[PDB]
């Protein structure tokens, strides 16, 4: 039964004074029965942390461009103190992986310091295409904690 | 003066640039890359500025605005002098044409090229009996006068090296440009002004260097000859002697900061502001026959730097006899010369004794110009600001209100003549004598020649209605004036169209039978008899009868509502007043009644399609009926008892027959003014209206909730019309022919 | 007999007979006869 209207109303979308046809036909009727009328993101991710894991932003860089640079440090009692970590964020992130800065400038003495590495380096490998910082950080807890094995 | 109202934005320096239209638009450059645009101002909406590209390359130094309006020249220092036109007619969508170039800079002002007409305001000499010899005509020439005898228009511009740039602008449409040395020995031009002397307009190009160098008047003729322009040029007599180069004080006032013509087509007197490191002295001169020669016509104290200088522009005549009434009654306006300081004054000085006659003690001016009525400054402030300042027609003093009333008379009656813009008028009318200015208004209308009174029976509604909106005691009036030019609209839109095929003897138009049929011989209270005594040979092709159909229901719709009102159920005085009780307006709707009648005898789709209660009713007959009544009773002057208990009763049952419509009513808006404050001034935002204090009203066709159609705006009126004529392309072009330049009111159309 | 009352702004409200039809005033709507009267009464109100 709607069909009369449809094709009505479907004809002249597109006439410039199909308003007007539609405002002098119903308006009358229609008054007279009813009346009148730093990413941000980053920042909430850094704020839930673990405290164990205090992070600041990289007094090298100006963090203000697109992406904000990292300089972690891991505390807590129970680990071993160990390298920062550098961290990258690629400001179109999520969806984006923060990079990780490797140097053997940084471990190549010791072997406690190496054995991090080669264990970071290959959980790092194994973690899944969609790392948040918390990823890369709980990462790196897991190594160090392999790592004193 | 206070600040009318100052607007200014949300947020190195280079000289800026403003330029006053005959209508109300400023143009100025705003160097806050947005540092090379053109800034058009509505003047009566600030709020919403046009920022055209202007695609210039270096800083716009000399803007200039056409002698009519419609047309703005900007100048770069790169040299393209380039010419903006209103593209399709509307005040806030500029568009770039025919222009022309010189790689030097063009430094000194733009001229454009003077009419014939110039002008003349015997100021208080006669500002008491009528209107020719309040404002008169002076019998300047044009430039190049044409070939057949009206001015050529176009455009000189000096650039720094002398040249000068003449570009006539050809009716057919293209340039005819020219270049040719001022003199010989090229020299450095860098301060420099155009006036035109009425002789013939042999236009004198003043030309200074910087400092202690002679100011070297100029003569430059236009020579349309061969096909191809010509530009003769001859020296004039030269004036060293700032007249501070003498008094010992060497180099107190090394350099000239500005020098202008004190009017253009006011050539033989110049002012010239020298100036230093915090110090400027400016000086007028006169070239007198002694042999020509210059010398002091006044000199001012020393000052602290001037910023912007800003000539009066409004034509008052320098007679001994004028300024001696002038002085008498006050009339100061057009003896005002505004200088703006460094420190953050501005002056007002006399324009021939160069004593002060206010000041506004109050970041400084960097670009001052004044109105055509010399009532509102423009100062482009220099961190990025705009006020519009009241300059009263006397200097704040209290003198009688009888005074200010002819004051304020007398530059309304010479803006109705020259239909300039009165927007700076009604900045200064108080609330309190409204009601007396549109009494005086009436009266000298009344009085003049019944023959001018054509030239002004479209303007005098529209002051009436402007002046009306304010005083709270009669806003209430102002629709009514609107009503009533749409109403004289449409009437003379109507009866236009009828072209019949008989002219049976006599000279009798169908309009002129209308009207005397109607008014004196059938006053019949009933219809189809009125349709009788006529003759029915009005014959449109029925296509147009029914483009004719959006118009003719508002006739249909204003007469129900008209006779609606007339039980006056709305405590305060009703938006359909004045209209009722003796209204001639009774008689157009008559006749607009017959002829409805008379056309939906042939094509019953052009009518007025009112929603009835009964449903044989024959609403246009009963309607018809209740006008002729209220016709009777109000055609005779005296009679109160037009509302006789009968008519009343009625009309009070109009809504019982019919659905009482819900009209547009246009004033549509209450403008800036009626809103500013006494004296308070008012901040604002560019592109952010004012917080706080659909109908496409000249089609009558309704946009919806939204519009979805782009669509014009009166900028005084109020009105809001769609821009692209939306009609099919059988379409009364008596209309939208009618207001595609100004509309009824007489206002400019800004885009939505 | 079906009066409608209509509410509005700040204060009144109003009255109507709802049987005559509102398009018409020849009709009465559909089964709902008018109320003789009722409009002096209103109005005494009033």
């Amino acid at each position: 039964l709607c069909q009369p209207l449809l094709d009505a109303v479907l004809a002249n979308i597109r006439s410039p004074v199909f308003n007007h046809s539609l405002y002098r036909t119903f308006v009358p009727a229609m008054t007279a029965i009813h009346g009148p009328p730093i990413p941000s993101v980053l920042q909430g991710e850094v704020a839930r942390l673990d405290p164990k894991f205090l992070v600041n932003l990289d007094p090298s860089h100006c963090s203000n461009n697109g992406t904000v640079h990292l300089i972690c440090k891991l505390d807590d009692k129970d680990l071993p103190s160990v390298p920062p970590l550098e961290l990258s964020v690629p400001a179109d992130y999520p969806a984006q992986s923060p990079l990780w800065i490797d140097r053997q400038w940084q471990y190549d003495a010791n072997p406690f310091l190496q054995s991090v590495h080669r264990c970071m380096t290959s959980r790092l490998l194994q973690l899944p295409d969609k790392h948040s910082v918390t990823a890369l950080l709980n990462t790196w807890a897991q190594s160090v904690h392999q790592a004193c094995l | 003066m206070d600040l009318a109202y100052v607007c200014e934005w949300e947020k190195p320096s280079v000289p800026l640039a403003c330029a006053w239209s005959c209508r109300n638009l400023i143009a100025f450059t705003m160097d806050l890359d947005l540092t090379r645009m053109i800034h058009i101002l509505d003047t009566e909406h600030p709020w919403d500025l046009h920022s055209i590209p202007s695609e210039h390359h270096e800083a716009i130094t000399c803007l200039e605005w056409d002698q009519s309006g419609s047309r703005l020249l900007s100048a770069d220092a790169d040299g393209q002098i380039k010419c903006w036109s209103m593209a399709d007619h509307l005040a806030n969508s500029w568009e770039s044409s025919v222009g022309s170039l010189v790689e030097g800079d063009p430094i000194v002002a733009l001229s454009w090229l003077h009419n014939g007409v110039k002008l003349a305001l015997h100021v208080e000499k006669s500002g008491a009996s009528s209107f020719g010899e309040k404002f008169s005509r002076v019998k300047f020439s044009p430039s190049l006068t044409l070939f057949g005898g009206k001015p050529m228009e176009g455009w000189i511009a000096v650039t720094v090296s002398g040249l000068v740039t003449v570009s006539l602008l050809k009716p057919s449409g293209q340039v005819l440009t020219s270049t040719e040395s001022l003199c010989r020995l090229r020299g450095r031009v860098a301060l420099a002004d155009i006036a035109f002397t009425g002789g013939g307009n042999i236009v004198v190009a003043t030309a200074d260097g910087s400092s202690a160098s002679p100011v070297q008047f100029y003569k430059v003729c236009v020579s349309v000859v061969s096909e191809k322009c010509r530009i003769d040029t001859e020296i004039l007599p030269s004036l060293f002697m700032r007249c501070t180069t003498d008094l010992n004080r060497k180099d107190k006032f090394p350099a000239i900061t500005h020098l202008k013509f004190l009017a253009r087509d006011m050539s033989e007197q110049v002012l010239l502001c020298a100036s230093s490191q915090t110090s400027s002295i400016v000086e007028c001169w006169s070239l007198r026959k002694e042999i020509l020669k210059w010398r002091i016509l006044s000199a001012t104290n020393d000052l602290d730097r001037v910023s912007a200088v800003a000539l009066p522009k409004l034509p008052i005549s320098l007679t001994n006899t004028d300024l001696k009434v002038a002085s008498d009654t006050q009339f100061y306006p057009g003896l005002g010369l505004a200088l703006a300081f460094h420190d953050g004054s501005v002056h007002i000085v006399h324009r021939l004794s160069l004593q002060t006659m206010a000041v506004f003690y109050s970041v400084h001016l960097k670009a001052m110009q004044l109105s055509w009525t010399s009532l509102a400054l423009v100062g482009i402030d220099s961190h990025g600001k705009l006020s519009v300042l009241r300059l009263s027609p006397s200097m704040g003093h209290p003198l009688e209100v009888g005074l200010a009333l002819r004051h304020l008379l007398f530059l309304l009656e010479y803006c109705m003549v020259t239909g300039y813009d009165w927007w700076d008028i009604l900045l200064h009318v108080q609330p309190s004598m409204v009601q007396s200015l549109v009494e005086k208004l009436h009266e000298e209308y009344t009085r003049q020649t019944a023959a001018l009174q054509q030239v002004l029976s479209t303007r005098i509604l529209a002051m009436k209605a402007s002046l009306c909106k304010l005083s709270p005691c009669t806003v209430t009036r102002v629709c009514d004036y609107h009503t009533k030019l749409f109403l004289i609209a449409i009437s003379s839109t109507l009866k236009s169209l009828l072209r019949p095929h008989f002219l049976n003897t006599p000279d009798k138009s169908p309009g002129d039978r209308l009207t005397e049929i109607c008014t004196k011989i059938t006053d019949v209270d009933i219809d189809k008899v009125m349709i009788n005594l006529k003759t029915e040979e009005f014959v449109l092709d029925m296509n147009t009868l029914q483009a004719l159909q959006q118009l003719l229901q508002w006739v249909g719709d204003f007469v129900l509502y008209l006779l609606a009102s007339l039980p006056n159920q709305g405590s305060l005085l009703r938006p359909g007043h004045s209209f009722l009780r003796d209204g001639t307006s009774l008689g157009m709707l008559r006749e607009l009644m017959v002829v409805i009648r008379i056309w939906g005898l042939l094509k019953p789709s052009c009518l007025p399609v009112y929603t009835a209660t009964s449903d044989t009713q024959d609403s246009m007959s009963l309607l018809f009926r209740l006008l002729t009544k209220l016709w009777i009773c109000c055609r005779d002057e005296g009679p109160a008892s037009e509302p006789d208990e009968a008519l009343v009763d009625e009309c009070c049952l109009l809504p019982s027959q019919l659905l009482i419509p819900s009209l547009d009513w246009l004033p549509a808006s209450d403008g800036l003014v009626s809103r500013l404050q006494p004296k308070q001034p008012l901040r604002l935002q560019f592109g952010r209206a004012p917080t706080l204090p659909k109908i496409d009203h000249l089609r009558r066709l309704h946009l919806g909730a939204c519009p979805t159609e782009e669509c014009k705006a009166c900028t005084r009126c109020g009105c809001v019309t769609m821009l692209k004529s939306p009609n099919r392309t059988t379409a009364v072009k008596q209309w939208e022919q009618r207001w595609i330049k100004n509309c009824l009111c007489g206002g400019l159309w800004w885009r939505v | 007999y079906c009066i409608d009352i209509y509410c509005r702004s700040r204060g009144v409200v109003a009255i109507r007979d709802g049987a005559y039809s509102l398009f018409d005033n020849s009709k009465l709507v559909e089964g709902f006869y008018p109320a003789p009267g009722l409009k002096t009464f209103l109005n005494m109100f009033v």
